[PDB]
């Protein structure tokens, strides 16, 4: 779709102020790792620039340890280029060996 | 049965492990029970190989998920090697059991606890550590730092851990997320709520190795 996935890591998306941007990333939160902004939160680092809602979708599977998908539904609040910088990590630990990074830039005119 | 049980106090529980980002909780959960029952029967506490279960259980999917009962079934059928013999790599590789000489231990079978029954689970924990499942994806479970946990969390289980004890109002659970999580790696989940699923679905599906 216009869903942003791992394949778009590092990409710049041109967006309208007020447009919901759909980000979907593989996530396995029962490993204790999930996707966070710096500091270990799901919340926008600057609510003035963009707003973020987050939802985790488990696989419809009974396998213990089967990963699902985290959605971040991101709304741009202001004109500018805004970096959405996520890290896959244990939020009580911060970055570790297995951590990964995902960035998208949202350019709003 | 006792008012309190804590297998760590009997030397039957090895240190807390870290599964990494691999979806291997099913294998970690199983191994806690095996380590526990071997101490109970033999008097020795050894570490056994999560990696072997990851690589060798053809019914499970490596870091893509699995079943603690399936790992126990494998150990009953074929046995398991020591951790130092077959160390954790946190990614699935080829099954290397045959290159590792004879298995270190083998169990005699796998048994399920009567499900959705708190008393049945406590009786089993009083005998030995038990593999249990719960709903652990929630933020509050992720951010758990200690105390008796009553939620919030759902009832659709997604994580396998091991119950290694209990008290009047909790069941003591060894997690596989390192010692920086919860109570040095442990969580006490509230019991006695009257909810048959248990808190976070804790009574959904519980298994233990049979070993004479
Ligand atoms: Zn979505």
């Amino acid at each position: 779709s216009h869903k942003v996935t791992k394949a778009h890591n590092g990409a710049t998306l041109t967006v309208a102020v007020g447009e919901l941007v759909e980000i979907q990333l593989p996530s396995n939160p029962t490993t204790g790792f999930a996707w966070y902004f710096e500091g270990g939160t799901k919340e926008s680092p600057n609510e003035s620039m963009f707003t973020v809602e987050n939802k985790y979708f488990p696989p419809d599977s009974k396998l213990l340890g089967a990963g699902g998908t985290e959605h971040f539904h991101v709304t741009v609040k202001a004109a500018g280029t805004h970096a959405v910088n996520l890290t896959y990590m244990r939020p009580w630990t911060g970055p570790s060996h297995d951590s990964e990074r995902f960035t998208v830039y949202l350019k709003a005119n | 049965i006792p008012e309190y049980v804590d297998w760590r106090q009997k030397g039957a529980v090895t240190p807390v492990k870290n599964q990494g980002s691999c979806g291997s909780c099913w294998a970690f959960s199983a191994v806690v029970t095996i380590e526990g029952i071997i101490k109970i029967r033999t008097g020795n506490l050894n570490e056994y190989s999560e990696q072997e279960l990851l690589d060798c259980d053809r019914r499970s999917y490596g870091c893509n998920g699995g079943y603690p009962w399936s790992a126990l079934q494998l150990v009953a059928q074929y046995g398991i090697h020591y951790r130092n013999t077959y160390p954790y790599e946190g990614v699935q590789r080829y099954c290397r059991s045959r290159e590792k000489g004879p298995y270190a231990a083998k169990t005699d079978g796998v048994r399920q606890v009567q499900p959705y029954n708190e008393g049945a689970l406590l009786y089993s924990i009083a005998n030995q550590p038990v593999s249990v499942v719960l709903e652990a994806a929630g933020k509050d479970f992720q951010l758990y730092r200690g105390g008796i946990f009553v939620g919030p969390c759902g009832n659709k289980v997604d994580h396998a851990v091991a119950a290694v004890g209990y008290g009047p109002n909790y069941i003591l659970i060894k997690n596989s997320w390192g010692t920086g999580w919860g109570e040095n790696g442990y969580i006490r989940i509230k019991r006695g709520t009257g909810n048959s699923y248990g808190v976070c679905g804790l009574y959904t599906s519980s298994f233990y190795p049979v070993k004479n």
